[PDB]
């Protein structure tokens, strides 16, 4: 038999900190990093997929997921979290579209999955998410890139890195990035600010990419990719 | 309201009438009986209208989820179980009367279904005040393995017979063909119905229209 | 469509004497147009004091009965003594009331003692509507046996005769001539008679024959 | 000390040390014994008092017509088992209409206190159970302990010094089985009289008794009812 | 060092439950004496400031026309079950037509004894025990009773009895008074000495309250004249 | 509809109409009545089509996860028993006529019969639907202890073609299957395989 | 029935760059007329406004609901809504009352707030929507106003003469209908400004 | 239930010396139709009782399946205790009331034999609650037309032999043969002496057809 | 193999070695216990249990570790006896609801498995606390054979030919291994079962004890039953006779 522990898990200090969330941000400022950017005409986003052994089917598992037809994700962090959250987007989306019927707006997915993700921060009984979350969208014209953290705040980006070396990767996205960027020319320097910290050879099966335009969102496939890794394409 | 599917050689033909009515009075002249349910599966409706129109938008969601987590496209015998779960849990309450069809990585599938929640899986079916002429004209009509514009042509046939000899029935015919590697949501196939030309001009002018109060609000 | 009530038949009588009270009944069990058993008494002796009769329908008789019993016994637990009489009609009230809208189908009759030795006779209808009585007859041959106790017992409409007191004896004979009576006239009442006598003795028990048609 | 504050707490060495302090509150209790012959059964209480100007404490209870208990430990818990005995007969009486059988009613009260002895925040009854009943199988003394553990005894004594009756009655126990009523209740008497020092001894003030048997009902006898029973005792002198 | 409100000590006790026994050891001290003219309740009421209308203190209750209550320890604790008892006898007459016996009210307090508790509970159940103990004095068929409980629930039967800070010295001073032949008169007056004994405060008219329960007459509180003939007679 | 199961040594044998109708008109005259509920346990449905459906799909998904936990093929009486409760306990919200029929390495070949009320019963030989009132006589005066399985296979056919015959709510095709530890053998009479009888002429 | 408890009529009409919608304004009880001047049309946003008739009770609280819904909508959202969407919304809100349903038939009448594209449709009790290029309508009097619209309508018509002809339509077919008028409201609404006009009409 | 389905009509009892004979056909109806002619209405409940059941038999089978059930639990335990006749007839007689009191009845009417400490028991149990004992008992059209028979017998002979009770039984279940459209010419006898209980296959009838020939005169 | 600093207070909380210490305690809480032991042979299925005596004052046949779970299947406990009393109640419970459902007894292994996972359920939260016991359970039919399962506080359910529970395990299964049970008739187990008993049994720390024997085969057709007194009193002898040696 269960029921549930009822009290909160994640606290106040004397100092005045969320301890628990922190911690969250320090889970996720040690998975494998991910970049995003914001292209006037598209938005990319990158993730190094980058598995332990040969034997690991990369072919079966992604860290680019689709929530609709014109949103997606990537994460830093722990794995399963981000699987919990993408389902319950996914679902969240559903009920929008349902309700409105009218694809959900980037915004309004980032705002309720943010709220989920608070409620992991009061409720009782559980821990925050371990995860930094990455969210594309095509909606009204423009193109959209948020970033959802633990804390379950949000904040829109024109380019922006998380995980590993995410400091470094935002300075260089600072510098060698800017706007009026074709959606190929963002992929391009998406791939390299990734490269920025990629121990090893990077292949076609060492990352994943997704893109976003407005014909909807969807995942590169690994020739493209490779096209794209031949540092020319 | 009729509607009607065929299965062919190298797919599923849908058809279905345009006629919306409230009692004995056309409302909607244009009305779309074919639903969306995946990319790869429709659904003709009949019977009541809000409840095929809710039916059919909560089985696309939920196959959308399905397919969105599974990675593949969805199978036909997952709508019908969906469907007809929902649909006899209700115990006939949700008036939705359905010819589902689509093809799946096991080929052409058609099924009917009943708003107490029964199915049939049939090469060709009919539903609604207009099915008995309609399945008149595929028991007259029909051949396995028939040819895309063949069956077309029998359903298009089966959904007029419909219109012309049913008062629940009228204006234009919507087809939706789906084959192994083709979708044609033609909409609408052809209408063999047309108001008559006005024979006058009722056009009233400005100023013949008594008012005793006006207000013009400025927006922006 | 489905009853959950059928009429099982049966006649009660009560009487509060001075010093001792009389619960009978017949001890027929019918239904429709048959006898179910010959031998079905409507009487439960529930204290040393006090006995009741019910009649109606036999499954409410039933159930009721053995609540009665269950809840005296509670009383005791609960108090380490016996209910006397008027706190068993009480109690019955309250629970022919909590079924005020699916009724037990029992009419009640309770005779015994209080606490003063006099004899006490308490009436119900089934929603536990009751008052206290010197003599009521329920039951199917009711209206057969009320009005001549009102004579031989109240005295009414009687003029210049004595107003003596109701004797056992005087009692018995009279109980044995209204059942005699009413198994003439009434179809349900009949086959035997059960007297319950309540003194400070106790409780005897006497049966009489009645017509088996 | 950190294995001791809850009942779901195993110690390293295979114990739960909450069930045994509840154990303990059984020994805080007043004597009592009970013991049978082949046609009764019988509690014999050593009821105690506050002070001079207190009644003595209820120690034996009525649970149904062949059945009766006699407590020690937790007035409130006594009371709680009580009334849920109490309930199990009534209950019994009303579906079977006949007397519940007595070992059956026992494994119902073990079924019952074993439950808050394995969830948490639950605490065990702090309650030591004598029961004497008469049913088909004949006259029975059971025990019953917080534990929720229950033993089918031919004698028994628990509560302060009970180790005392306990050596007595496990003297006298072939006796037992072939004594009449006053005898029975004398044997019961003299166990529950070597729980007391040689200053102090049974008085119609601070024993209760407690009968069933295949002639008798379940009956309590305590002040005036007591001293037939007392007043046929050998003045045991130090 | 925290543990569950329903853990047991090693020698196989409450915590809870003792430390409300404790808890009680702070409250005004209360005497009750049982006789065959009836029982007689007395209690200091603890003024603190001359400001406190006294007659707003009251450790003494009419539980029903032939049961009264005194109370001792944290009040507002005992103004709940109080309210039960009474209740309670309101039922039972509503349900037999007749009333309660003293000893059957005071189980029925008593049966909210241990019924505290954290899991396996209501949203609405007791967190800890009644800081209370109880001295209920009554009539009925058994002729005046005089019952005493305390957070244990365990409930008795006494002849006199004394409850709260002085309990001890006050039940000594009992215990050498007291005959099973008593009249009221001699209950009333060896009470109020006793009080004035304990309390560390001048006995006066308006310090205390007394009231008795007498097989002729129902529950009685005694007025400020009343009072002040008694304590006349010191 | 007309169904039927006649148990056999080796096996069963079971048969039905295809007739399903909503009032006088046929909604399908080509159903299938017989529906597999294991490997070697099928089921004959009548009265309403949802209830049926329903139904035997909730037994075929319950004795599956059973006989997987078991890891044994599954017995008839169970699948029986499954369909006996809930047609039972929904008896007043259900309209269903079911006969289970199948094969079992303990019992061998068996047939059950779980009607409206929600009764279980075995039976030599089961009929059910509307269609069974008008060959009870046939069936009683055709039957015959120890029938081989070619021989049960043309019982049914007879019988399932007269009630056709008579029954407007029955019609269409008939539908057989031979059930053994063999296997099951699935067949369909159409047309002029279906058995005639000399009709009344002058 | 129910829908005639109260009577009433609305309607709504589509033109070039404009749109039109309309209501009758009586308030009555069966046969009696209680009052001459109650609101059937709400705006929900500026170019957006949706006419309800049928029983006067859930005429005002679906209004009063949708208002609701909307404003945390336009809260949420930094925008007002789209007509498709507002559509969607009444829908999801009937269909919630699928088994006990508010008796009224909205008729839903706007401009794309982005675009100019003219909008318009009509639902059932429980939210089945129906959108059209000419015309919906709603009430008491739905013969008389499919009859109307059916001739007097034309495709693409400029502010006045979509005035002109709404105004008749609805005149002239409660003017054949006993619980349905004491006045006429309409409103026509294009891009720059939204006229509302009340009819001369008969009292009767 | 509601609505009755698959039926069996009357069930007879008569007490002897030392024991309980229980007499009921093999017919399940399915409204006039006799669609069932091979089932079991009586069941055996431990080694002293005995129950037969006229009504809905898919209640009978449910009844038949908890009786079972509590039967087993009982002696499960071997604590030298089983439950009386007089117990189960108790216990069956709270379940209907409580069925009746729920709305959802169980469609049967019940007869329960027995025989325990030297006594013979029988009980009757409507699916309203009313339940009573008596030396003889008959359900449905048994009550109408075997009933007056048995009383009439043991009026005038209350002490009855076994053979004496089951000649009385097979006269009796003619007699229902020949007055109740919905009986069968097969029946079981179930008896229950101090050897427990027995229950003797399908039995025929004889049955007498000469007044066929009495037609003219 | 001790590690007790906070990591050893509820089943919710493994140790950083990955233990759950909770179920260890619970373990050892039965290792504690009485020895108890059930053979299975070619005919049936046989328990043994030495059942401590605490006091003289105690009924013949109290505390009883044999248990009824079904007709058809028997039990024997070992550790913590209210426990075990309780997981009985359980394992009745779910045999009873099998019969209901589909109609016939429930087949050994089920029973086990089922029993089982709820026993396994109390080892996940800290809620609640573990079984303080260890069982066997027997029975046998013509359509299944003989079979005998044991189940411990963690869950684990495994089949048997011979096993043994509580103080004496090891010990008791040494002295097991040399019979060949396989080939053996119950009648011709009962004796050996006595005779380990006796054997493993420790006269200097337990004083008397009381010997506890059950049935369960096709001698009983199919009926777990108690060992008849004469049955009982030969295997006894027996034992005691073949303990002088």
């Amino acid at each position: 038999a269960e029921r549930g522990y009822s009290f909160s898990l994640t606290t106040f200090s004397p100092s005045g900190k969320l301890v628990q969330i922190e911690y969250a941000l320090a889970a996720v400022a040690g998975g494998a990093p991910s970049v995003g950017i914001k292209a006037a005409n598209g938005v990319v986003l990158a993730t190094e997929k980058k598995q332990k052994s040969i034997l690991y089917d990369e072919r079966s598992v992604h860290k680019v997921e689709p929530i609709t037809k014109h949103i997606g994700l990537v994460y830093s962090g722990m794995g399963p979290d981000y699987r919990v959250l993408v389902h319950r987007a996914r679902k969240l989306a559903q009920q929008y579209y349902l309700v409105y019927q009218e694809p959900i707006p980037t915004a309004q997915l980032v705002q309720r999955v943010a709220s989920v993700m608070q409620e992991y921060t009061q409720s009782g009984g559980v821990r925050p998410f371990g995860v930094s979350l990455l969210i594309c969208g095509w909606n009204e014209g423009r193109p959209y890139l948020f970033q959802s953290d633990p804390s379950g705040a949000y904040f829109a980006w024109k380019a922006t890195a998380m995980g590993k070396n995410y400091v470094n990767g935002k300075t260089f996205l600072e510098k060698r990035y800017n706007e009026d960027l074709e959606l190929e020319d963002a992929i391009h320097t998406a791939i390299l600010t990734l490269k920025e910290s990629f121990e090893g050879q990077m292949t076609e099966d060492n990352i994943e990419v997704g893109i976003c335009n407005e014909a909807g969102f969807r995942r590169l496939t690994p020739t493209e990719v490779k096209d794209y890794l031949a540092a020319i394409a | 309201t009729t509607i009607a599917g065929v299965v062919y050689k190298d797919g599923i033909v849908l058809g279905a009438d345009t006629r919306a009515t409230e009692g004995m009075v056309v409302a909607d002249k244009n009305c779309s009986k074919i639903h969306f349910i995946s990319p790869n599966i429709y659904c003709c409706g009949a019977g009541t209208a809000a409840d095929t129109d809710m039916t059919t938008q909560l089985i696309s969601s939920n196959l959308e989820l399905h397919s969105l987590s599974t990675g593949r496209l969805p199978r036909v015998v997952t709508a019908n179980r969906m469907l007809k779960q929902m649909l006899f849990r209700y115990q006939g309450y949700i008036g939705a009367a359905l010819v589902l069809g689509g093809v799946d990585v096991t080929g052409p599938h058609l099924y009917s279904i009943y708003p107490h929640g029964s199915t049939d899986k049939l090469p060709y079916v009919t539903m609604g005040s207009g099915s008995l002429a309609a399945m008149a004209v595929f028991e007259d009509k029909f051949r396995p393995d028939m040819e895309e514009e063949e069956a077309k042509n029998l359903v298009s046939e089966a959904i007029a017979a419909g219109i012309f000899n049913d008062l629940g029935s009228g204006s234009n015919i919507d087809l939706c063909v789906i084959s192994k590697n083709k979708l044609d949501f033609l909409r609408p196939y052809t209408v063999p119905n047309k108001k008559g030309t006005r024979l006058g001009r009722y056009r009233c002018e400005k100023g013949t229209t008594a008012v005793l109060t006006e207000k013009i609000t400025p927006l922006e | 469509r489905f009853s959950p009530y059928v009429f099982n038949g049966g006649t009660i009588l009560a009487i509060a004497g001075e010093d001792f009270a009389i619960v009978a009944s017949d001890t027929r069990l019918s239904e429709g147009f048959s006898i179910h058993t010959r031998d079905s008494p409507k009487c439960y002796k529930l204290t040393d004091k006090t006995v009741i009769g019910c009649s109606g329908f036999h499954g409410d008789c039933l159930t009721l009965t053995k609540i009665i019993e269950a809840r005296l016994k509670m009383y005791k637990h609960s108090n380490n003594k016996a209910m006397t009489t008027g706190a068993i009609a009480a109690m019955l009230s309250t629970i022919l009331y909590s079924r005020r809208f699916f009724p037990y189908y029992v009419y009640n009759i309770i005779g015994g003692l209080d606490e003063e030795g006099k004899g006490a006779v308490y009436s119900f209808d089934p929603v536990g509507s009751y008052q206290r009585d010197s003599f009521k007859a329920g039951g199917s041959a009711s209206a057969m046996l009320q009005p001549l106790l009102d004579n031989q017992v109240g005295f009414k409409n009687m003029q210049n005769v004595e107003h003596v007191p109701l004797s056992l004896d005087r009692a018995m004979r009279l109980v044995k001539d209204v059942f005699i009576s009413a198994a003439e006239r009434d179809v349900y009442t009949g086959d035997a008679l059960r007297i319950c006598i309540v003194t400070k003795e106790g409780i005897r028990e006497e049966t009489v024959s009645l017509r088996k048609d | 000390n950190q294995y001791d504050n809850d009942v779901t707490v195993w110690s390293p060495q295979g114990r739960i040390h909450q069930i045994e302090y509840a154990m303990e509150a059984v020994k805080q209790g007043s004597a009592t014994v009970g013991l049978k012959s082949k046609t009764h059964a019988v509690l014999v209480a050593l009821k105690r008092a506050q002070s001079e100007l207190a009644a003595h404490q209820k120690k034996i209870l009525h649970v149904d017509n062949h059945i009766g208990i006699s407590i020690a430990g937790l007035t409130a818990d006594a009371r709680l088992l009580c009334n849920f005995m109490r309930q199990e007969c009534l209950d019994s009486r009303f579906v079977f209409d006949r007397p519940l059988p007595v070992s059956r009613l026992v494994s119902l009260i073990g079924s019952k206190t074993q439950i808050p002895t394995q969830r948490y925040g639950r605490r065990p009854y702090g309650v030591g159970l004598l029961i004497a009943g008469y049913d088909d199988m004949g006259p029975h003394i059971f025990q019953t302990c917080p534990s929720a553990n229950y033993f089918d005894c031919r004698a028994m004594s628990i509560g302060a010094r009970s180790q005392s009756a306990r050596t007595y009655l496990e003297r006298h126990m072939s006796e037992f089985m072939e004594c009449n009523l006053n005898e029975l209740v004398k044997h019961g008497l003299r166990a529950l009289r070597e729980t007391l020092p040689a200053e102090q001894d049974l008085t119609t003030k601070n024993v209760s008794i407690g009968i069933v048997g295949k002639d008798l009902e379940f009956t309590i006898y305590d002040d005036d009812d007591v001293s037939p029973f007392l007043e046929g005792l050998e003045e045991r002198p130090q | 060092y925290d543990r569950g409100v329903n853990t047991f000590s090693p020698e196989g006790r409450l915590f809870q439950v003792e430390y409300a026994i404790e808890a009680i050891k702070l409250g005004s001290t209360a005497i009750g004496i049982q006789t065959s003219e009836g029982v007689c309740l007395a209690v200091e009421k603890r003024i603190t400031s001359p400001l406190m209308e006294p007659s707003s203190i009251e450790k003494i209750v009419e539980i029903d026309a032939h049961i009264g209550c005194a109370m001792s320890g944290l009040i507002a604790d005992a103004k709940t079950l109080i309210d039960k008892a009474r209740v309670e006898t309101q039922n039972h007459w509503f349900t037999y037509n007749e009333t309660m016996t003293v000893e059957s009210v005071t189980q029925a307090v008593s049966n909210l004894a241990l019924q505290f508790g954290e899991e396996d509970a209501d949203p609405g159940a007791m967190s800890r025990p009644f800081g209370v103990a109880l001295l209920f004095g009554g009539v009925d068929e058994k002729g005046p009773q005089l019952f005493h409980m305390d957070p244990s629930g365990t409930f008795v039967q006494c002849d006199a009895r004394a409850i709260g800070s002085a309990s001890e010295g006050a039940q000594s001073s009992l215990q050498e008074v007291y005959h099973k032949s008593m009249t009221l008169k001699e209950a009333i007056k060896s009470s109020l000495i006793i009080l004035k004994q304990v309390m560390e405060e001048k006995l006066n008219a308006t310090n205390i309250e007394l009231a008795t329960v007498q097989p002729g007459q129902n529950f009685h509180m005694f007025t400020k004249e009343e009072l002040e003939e008694v304590i006349k007679d010191i | 509809t007309t169904i039927m199961a006649v148990q056999f040594d080796g096996g069963v044998v079971l048969g039905a109409d295809s007739r399903t109708t909503t009032g006088s008109y046929i909604a399908n005259r080509v159903t299938d009545k017989l529906t597999p509920i294991h490997d070697r346990i099928f089921c004959c449905r009548s009265g309403s089509a949802a209830d049926t459906q329903a139904v035997a799909d909730a037994v075929t998904y319950q004795l599956g996860f059973h006989s997987i936990e078991l890891n044994e093929p599954p017995l008839v009486h169970t699948a029986a028993s499954l369909f006996k409760e809930m047609c039972y306990r929904y008896r007043e919200d259900l309209m269903a006529g079911i006969i289970i029929a199948g094969w079992d390495p303990q019992e061998g070949g068996q047939v059950y019969s779980v009607p409206m009320g929600g009764m279980m019963v075995r039976q030599s030989f089961a009929i059910g639907g509307s269609g069974s009132s008008y060959i009870y006589g046939y069936v009683d005066a055709t039957y015959r202890e120890g029938m081989t399985k070619e021989e049960c296979l043309q019982f049914t056919a007879n019988a399932l073609a007269l009630a056709m015959e008579r029954d407007g709510s029955s019609g269409g095709v008939i539908r057989l299957a031979a059930i053994a530890e063999s296997g099951v053998e699935r067949q369909v009479l159409l047309g002029d395989q279906i058995p005639k009888f000399a009709v009344a002429t002058l | 029935s129910i829908m005639s408890y109260n009577g009433g009529a609305v309607m709504a009409m589509k033109g070039k760059n404009c749109v039109a919608i309309a209501a009758d304004r009586r308030f009555g009880i069966q046969a009696q007329m209680v009052t001459t001047d109650f609101q059937k049309i709400f705006p929900m946003g500026d170019r957006l406004y949706i006419g309800l008739a049928g029983l006067a009770t859930d005429v005002q609280t679906v209004a009063q609901r949708l208002k609701f819904r909307l404003n945390l909508y336009e809260l949420k959202e930094g925008r007002q809504i789209k007509p498709y969407t507002l559509m969607s919304m009444v829908a999801n809100l009937l269909y919630e009352k699928r088994f006990g349903p508010y008796y009224t038939e909205p008729v839903i009448a706007g401009l794309d707030p982005k675009t100019f594209k003219p909008f318009i449709c009509s639902l059932d009790l429980i939210g089945c929507p129906m959108v059209t290029d000419d015309f919906v309508v709603s009430g008491t009097c739905a013969e008389q106003m499919y009859g109307m619209c059916e001739s007097l309508w034309e495709p693409n018509m400029d502010p006045d003469h979509l005035f002109e002809t709404i105004s008749q339509a609805m005149l002239n077919a409660v003017d054949r209908d006993a619980v349905s008028g004491m006045g006429v409201i309409v409103h026509i609404i294009e891009k720059d400004k939204i006229t509302t006009r009340t009819l001369k009409a008969r009292m009767d | 239930t509601q609505n009755p389905m698959v039926t069996g009509t009357s069930v007879l009892g008569v007490k002897f010396e030392g024991g309980v004979v229980i007499a009921a056909d093999m017919l399940g109806s399915y409204g006039s139709l006799a669609r069932f002619r091979n089932i079991s209405r009586i069941m055996r409940v431990n080694n002293s009782t005995m129950l037969g059941a006229s009504g809905d038999y898919a209640d009978f089978q449910y009844l038949k399946q908890v009786l079972g059930q509590m039967v087993i639990d009982e002696e499960l335990l071997g604590d030298g205790h089983s439950y009386s006749p007089r117990a189960i007839h108790s216990w069956l007689t709270r379940a209907m009331y409580s069925r009746r009191s729920k709305m959802n009845p169980l469609w049967n009417t019940m007869v329960i034999g027995g025989y325990a400490d030297g006594e013979s028991f029988l009980g009757y149990v409507d699916m309203l609650g009313v339940a009573y004992e008596a030396p003889s008992l008959a359900t449905g059209y048994g009550a109408y037309l075997a009933q007056p028979l048995l009383r009439e017998v043991l009026e005038k002979q209350p002490v009855l032999s076994q053979t004496e009770a089951r000649d009385l039984v097979e006269r009796c279940m003619r007699v229902l043969y020949y007055r109740d459209a919905r009986s069968y010419n097969r029946f079981q006898i179930a008896t229950v002496t101090e050897k427990g209980v027995e229950i003797e296959g399908p039995l025929s009838t004889e049955t007498n057809w000469d007044i066929a020939h009495m037609i003219s005169g | 193999s001790s590690i007790g600093t906070g990591y050893d207070l509820s089943a919710s909380t493994f140790s950083p070695d990955g233990r759950v210490f909770q179920v260890e305690y619970a373990m050892k809480a039965v290792e504690n216990s009485s020895t108890a032991i059930g053979i299975r042979c070619k005919d049936g299925v046989v328990f043994g249990v030495e059942k401590l005596v605490l006091s003289k004052l105690y009924e013949e046949g109290s505390n009883k570790r044999l248990f009824n779970v079904d007709r058809h299947v028997g039990m024997a406990v070992a550790g913590l006896l209210a426990d075990a009393r309780s997981l009985a109640d359980i394992a009745r419970e779910e045999a009873s609801n099998f019969r209901s459902n589909f109609g016939y007894n429930i087949p050994l292994k089920h029973l086990a498995d089922r029993v089982a996972m709820y026993v396994h359920a109390y080892t996940l939260y800290s809620a609640v606390r573990p079984f303080g016991c260890s069982f066997m359970l027997g029975s046998y039919s013509v359509n299944d054979g003989a079979q005998l399962y044991m189940i411990d506080p963690s869950g684990v359910s495994y089949g048997y030919w011979g096993c043994a529970i509580g103080k004496a395990r090891q010990a008791a299964k040494t002295e097991i291994e040399k019979l060949q049970m396989k080939e053996m008739t119950c009648r011709d187990i009962v004796k050996e079962v006595a005779k380990i008993i006796y054997i493993v049994h420790d006269e200097v720390k337990d004083k008397a004890f009381e010997l506890e024997l059950s049935w369960v085969g096709e001698l009983t057709n199919g009926r777990h039953e108690i060992v008849p007194k004469d049955i009982r009193e030969e295997a006894e002898k027996y034992a005691k006779e073949s303990l002088k040696e």
